[PDB]
């Protein structure tokens, strides 16, 4: 259970991606964005071809299994985009996030 | 005239495995160059003994005689015999000390409540019971680190009231207040015969014990089917 | 800050212990049993094979803590399903838990 | 709690210590009556590791396993001859801790 919070700055040019680990064994590993009202989580980037609709063709994944880091990365900002952002594995979405970490608009 | 002869004992065995009969023969009267033997039953001689003591403070003479043997030559039932002699009864006055099952488990109490709320010391009891033969042995380690018998003593062994199978003992140790919000957890070790190293260590703190609160969390979902 | 007293996993029981540091009193602390089981509520008799009633009872004696309900997130869990295509019958291993395990 | 779960006997022990000087007495009271002499059994005086002019002792009562589990008190006894009135008693229930207050967090969503 890791929580590496950084402070990646962002804004409409500006691309931030995020780090996470993957275990490698071609399982679901999916980022999710936390939604403190609904309490549970949302998908934002999993392994099938699924894309958030506010987030969608702005986003990109980028998977090497040389360094072990997983990562995915965000094309604009639109300040909007401040939550927890975990990433995980298993079918499962909520209960099965890995580690989490929230980014941050403008610095 | 007096003359005895102990055999080893568990507490050196243990601590630095050195098993080996003793003979002492003092309170006779004061005459030098005698001679010590130990022989066994199939005809196998000892090493020599040295390290007399000096003369009673009661004006007689006083002597003492070791016979280093093998671990397991007291393990296989060899009877051992001590002779000495003397310059009054020409006969060589000789001794015979001989030998020795159920194996029981350590338990550890806590002090007590009531002890704890002086705030001067509290003494922490280790029972062995069920355990026989006697001379079990007890240790306790704070931390890891060995605990002398200055800070700690042990009932001397003894027997039970309802079976006569297997005989108990006990342990107590000796602290302070303040060591009990800390804890080092006491662990207290034994030793003996009928244990597969010898050793059983168990070891008690705070965390343990009674407990003052429980909190069961029992949570039901219809989705954590496997438990992550 | 607390001890990991028990972390099973294929009952899913995580009874743990701590001691709360209260006030500078006398030493009347607490000793604390945050005991967590987890109900499956959806699982079977056997937890592997999918054939049998479901489950009612869920007993957790806190002795035997240190048959199960849940499935080991690391384990892998499969079965013998007969399927045919015709007239043969190949006997086929297949998987009650997909991406815990893979071929 | 360990020694009650082999489910033979259980074991309590009457711990007196901080006497001085020797020749302390020790009975075991139920319910106003004595135990016999072979129900308990009593330990010789030995100094203390730290102080050193004073004693203990110790007297162990092994009672049957279930018998514990009934309400059940055990006062042991202690008559040594410088307490106030010669004769001083303590006792224990199973109920003799403390409150143990559950804190159920039953969970349905
Ligand atoms: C159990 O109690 C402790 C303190 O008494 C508390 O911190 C903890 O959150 C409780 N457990 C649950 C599941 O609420
Ligand atoms: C149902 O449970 C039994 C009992 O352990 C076990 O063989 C297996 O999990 C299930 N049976 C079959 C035939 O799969
Ligand atoms: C247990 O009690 C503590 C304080 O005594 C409380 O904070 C906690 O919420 C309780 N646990 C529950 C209600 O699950």
């Amino acid at each position: 259970r890791i929580l590496p919070e950084v402070k990646v700055e962002g804004e409409l040019g500006g691309s931030v991606t995020i780090k996470c680990p993957l275990p490698e064994m071609h399982v679901r590993i999916y980022l999710c964005r936390e939604m403190a009202g609904s309490g549970t989580c949302g998908t934002v980037v999993s392994t099938t071809n699924f894309i958030k609709a506010e987030y969608k063709g702005r986003v990109t994944l980028k998977q090497y299994p040389r360094k072990n880091l997983f990562l995915v990365e965000v094309t604009q900002l639109t300040e909007s985009d401040s939550g927890v952002y975990a990433c995980g594995a298993g079918m499962n979405t909520d209960r099965g996030k890995t580690q989490k970490v929230t980014l941050n608009v403008h610095s | 005239i007096r003359v005895f002869a102990i055999p080893p004992s568990f507490a050196s065995i243990f601590l630095t495995k050195s098993t080996k009969l003793t003979c002492l023969v003092t309170d006779l009267t004061t005459y030098d160059s005698v001679t010590i033997s130990w022989t066994r039953q199939n005809g196998e001689a000892v090493k020599t003994h040295t390290n007399i003591s000096e003369s009673h403070p009661n004006a007689t003479f006083s002597a003492v005689g070791e016979a280093s043997i093998c671990e397991d030559d007291w393990n296989s039932g060899e009877r051992f015999t001590c002779t000495v002699t003397h310059t009054d009864l020409p006969s060589p006055l000789k001794q015979t000390i001989s030998r020795p099952l159920h194996r029981p488990d350590v338990y550890l109490l806590p002090p007590a409540r009531e002890q704890l709320n002086l705030r001067e010391s509290a003494t922490i009891t280790c029972l062995v019971t069920g355990f026989s033969p006697a001379d079990v042995f007890v240790q306790w380690m704070q931390r890891g680190q060995p605990l002398s018998p200055e800070k700690y003593v042990t009932s001397a062994p003894m027997p039970e009231p309802q079976a006569p199978g297997r005989y108990f003992a006990h342990s107590i140790l000796t602290v302070s207040e303040e060591e009990w919000n800390t804890g080092e957890t006491y662990t207290c070790v034994v030793a003996h015969e009928a244990l597969p190293n010898r050793v059983t260590e168990r070891t008690v703190d705070k965390s343990t014990g009674k407990p003052t609160l429980y909190n069961v969390s029992l949570v039901m979902s219809d989705t954590a089917g496997t438990c992550y | 800050e607390r001890i990991v007293l028990v972390d099973n996993k294929c009952k899913c029981a995580r009874i743990t212990s701590r001691i709360i540091r209260s006030s500078e009193d006398p030493n009347e602390d607490i000793v604390e049993r945050n005991i967590r089981i987890i109900v499956p509520l959806n699982n079977r008799e056997n937890i592997s094979d999918p054939t049998s009633p479901l489950r009612t009872r869920f007993v957790y004696h806190l002795s035997d803590l240190c048959t199960c309900y849940t499935y080991d997130r690391n384990k892998c869990y499969t079965a013998v399903v007969p399927l045919v295509y015709g007239g043969e019958t190949k006997m086929v291993e297949t998987a009650l838990t997909p991406d815990a395990c893979y071929p």
